[PDB]
RNA sequence: GAUGUUCAAA
RNA sequence: CGCGGGGUGGAGCAGCCCGGUAGCUCGUCGGGCUCAUAACCCGAAGGUCGUCGGUUCAAAUCCGGCCCCCGCAACCA
RNA sequence: ACGACCAGGGCUACACACGUGCUACAAUGGCGCAUACAAAGAGAAGCGACCUCGCGAGAGCAAGCGGACCUCAUAAAGUGCGUCGUAGUCCGGAUUGGAGUCUGCAACUCGACUCCAUGAAGUCGGAAUCGCUAGUAAUCGUGGAUCAGAAUGCCACGGUG
């Protein structure tokens, strides 16, 4: 299956396929299906790629895929040009929220590096 | 000028937030939109500083009202 | 040649009155505007000199010229005949196109501005200035370049005296201090 | 984050000195120890040297700066590297 | 340097008593109330002009007998070690060793 | 079942 | 000059013949065991093999060129 | 002046190792719905129902309670139902962007929580090493003190076993 987004959702439970789509969370998946009205408890028969036509227009109201990524990039480049502490952690690959660097900061710094 | 070696150079129209539009010959290849020009600059004998122009400054103002 | 047409229509008569010249030819003019970039990391990374050259090629339409070192120097660990700098000399309509672009866009785009030193002239009327960041020119897309280097702009002028040189650029409305 | 209802946070001495400079034109940097104060549109285009324990560090205010605290930009610790 | 910390704590409880009931409550409520507008801004201004030591949060709970910052228990107003010794001397009423 | 030195007086 | 041998992890040594993608020993660094140290144990990193070509699906491996070292024999402008 | 009064910072920095915890690596589980029980304790600069609005953290209004009465605050695995069907997964949650709540003079360094998005490592861990003999380990919830605010710790409590 395909959606308005560039990435293609898998053929399976409709809610799960949307969670996988970038930019759309499980809760946002439920938001647009509430507007679309397509539930999984309806007749499974008569299901086609034509049906997601309503999905194409309603998802477009939410920034997703490349649009969100562009937003993330502009937010981080601004941080770098600002000279703020928040930007500096981004540059050095260090925690950006105030978590301890002494220990338990592996996700930010990366694999262990010998002295 | 020697052919081939020199970058392509066509005319482009660069617009400004103040509304001034300048036709400039540059190698950008695209009509970029800029914010500050010579006319809207405090040093270039500007009467109205860029403070009047909006942006995320206006967004800060809508959230916090100090009238 | 936007700033050229202005010069021969208004600047010429403007300078003519305040100096009491005898001939139009006496009125100084801008001969050439050499743009110079220097890469001390060319010996370390020759690729960086090519990237700086690509930046100057974007800033000014004319293709950049690679300057080899004039003489070997011990302090800078350089050898004669080794590419080190990058220079473009603008003398025609493209000189005027760069000049009008610099005043209209590059000078405002500078982060913090307090005026351009009127004192910074070679003493022969030829104005030399230094650009701290290459990103100010809109030619290079911001965040599309490896590092933010700088350049040196020199306005060689017919004027034999600094006083004639300042008034020529001032007539163009150059942002002097 | 300060609550929206309470509005933005600013120090009296900081705001008073900013208004005293704006009316008399930009001329000198405002040396302040108030890192808690928020960056305001009124002080854009000015160099506020927010205090860093050892010595004040100069910051030039910009439009993107507004919505962030004065101290947030300022260095608060020096750690160049573990290696010499 | 314990005496200097105690000399400060006596100033903080004196100033808080001086100011907590005269202006602290009103400046907070007129800032908090949604209906109030503009004045809530001016109210914050006069608040910062105050000494700032009045704040009850400037006060730190400390034993009266030994002026100790940590180990303080409110009911006894004493530090943990002071409570233990007093309980054994029988000074604290109803306090016995606990078994269960 | 490897190796483990020393230590003024009151 | 002829013939034979050698160069592979910091070092040393295999693997070579009979091509199947390269190990060990010792050292290094980190951990463990012990009151502590050694021994020991575990994990990690390190060269794709003196170099350059050819061959081939594929080369430390096979055949040449070159460099250095060594053994023996040879040398009447 | 090894005294004292102040404002800002630091004790939360971080090539790195160790100690003790937490959360996992799923299907005896995750998700959604329906539905069942505690014991212990704390409260007047305090617990704060109900009601209205907010997806919500919350805000407003305001009953009652110095406490077998009021309020936290009612439990969780459990049971019954549907789906996942073994996949880095309807596992797992790091991390990060955006926005808001609350405390507090103020949350930038340096608070917690909510929402929207993101979905790292991890498919059970090397040499080695710890705790526990019965309601004990194991597991699952609850309360307290400290406390303006700030638990995964700590002192208690019950559930299954
Ligand atoms: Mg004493
Ligand atoms: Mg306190
Ligand atoms: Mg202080
Ligand atoms: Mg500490
Ligand atoms: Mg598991
Ligand atoms: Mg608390
Ligand atoms: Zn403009």
């Amino acid at each position: 299956a395909r959606i308005a987004g560039i990435n293609i959702p898998d053929h399976k439970h409709a809610v799960i396929a949307l969670t996988s789509i970038y930019g759309v969370g499980k809760t946002r998946s439920k938001a647009i299906l509430a507007a679309a009205g397509i539930a999984e408890d309806v007749k499974i028969s008569e299901l086609s790629e034509g049906q997601i036509d309503t999905l194409r227009d309603e998802v477009a109201k939410f920034v997703v895929e490349g649009d969100l990524r562009r937003e993330i990039s502009m937010s981080i480049k601004r941080l770098m040009d600002l000279g703020c502490y928040r930007g500096l952690r981004h540059r050095r690959g260090l925690p950006v929220r105030g978590q301890r660097t002494k220990t338990n900061a592996r996700t930010r710094k990366g694999p262990r590096k010998p002295i | 000028m020697k052919k081939d070696i020199h970058p392509k150079y066509e005319e482009i129209t660069a617009s400004c937030s103040c509304g001034n539009v300048m036709k400039i010959r540059s190698t950008v290849g695209h009509d970029l939109n800029l914010d500050v020009c010579s006319k809207c600059h405090p040093f270039f004998t500007g009467k109205q500083r860029d403070v009047a122009t909006g942006g995320r400054v206006d967004r800060f103002n809508k959230r916090f009202n100090i009238p | 040649a936007k700033l050229h047409d202005y010069y021969k229509d208004e600047v010429v008569k403007k300078l003519m009155t305040e100096f009491n010249y005898n001939s139009v030819m006496q009125v100084p003019r801008v001969e050439k505007i050499t743009l110079n970039m220097g890469v001390g990391e060319a010996i370390a990374d020759k690729k960086l000199l090519d990237n700086a050259a690509a930046d100057l090629a974007a800033i000014s339409g004319q293709k950049p010229l690679i300057t080899k070192a004039r003489k070997s120097v011990a302090g800078f660990k350089i050898r004669q005949g080794y590419p080190i700098g990058c220079k473009v000399t603008l003398r025609g309509e493209r000189m005027w196109e760069f000049f009008e672009r610099l005043i209209t866009i590059a000078v405002p785009r500078i982060r913090d501005f307090r005026g351009l030193s009127a004192k910074s002239f070679d003493g022969r009327g030829n104005y030399s200035m230094g650009v701290r960041e290459q990103i100010i020119f809109p030619e290079i897309d911001y965040d599309k370049v490896d590092r933010v280097r700088g350049l040196d702009i020199t306005i060689t002028t017919t004027a034999k005296s600094d006083e004639e040189g300042r008034a020529l650029l001032a007539a163009f409305d150059f942002p002097f201090r | 984050p300060r609550s929206l209802k309470k509005g933005p946070f600013i120090d009296l001495h900081l705001l008073k000195k900013v208004e005293k400079a704006v009316e008399s034109g930009d001329k000198k940097p405002l040396r302040t120890w108030s890192r808690r104060s928020t960056i305001f549109p009124n002080m854009i285009g000015l160099t506020i040297a927010v205090h860093n324990g050892r010595q004040h560090v100069p910051v030039f205010v910009t439009d993107e700066m507004v919505g962030h605290k004065l101290g947030e930009f300022a260095p608060t610790r020096t750690y160049r590297g573990h290696a010499a | 340097a314990k005496q200097s910390m105690k000399a400060r704590e006596v100033k903080r409880v004196a100033l808080a008593d001086k100011y907590f009931a005269k202006r602290a409550e009103l400046k907070a409520i007129i800032s908090d109330v949604n209906a109030s507008d503009e004045d809530r801004w001016n109210a914050v201004l006069k608040l910062q002009t105050l000494p700032r030591d009045s704040s009850p949060s400037r006060q730190r709970n400390r034993c009266r007998q030994t002026g100790r910052p940590h180990g303080f228990l409110r009911k006894f107003g004493l530090s943990r070690i002071k409570v233990r010794e007093a309980a054994m001397r029988g000074e604290i009423p109803g306090l016995k060793k606990a078994s269960w």
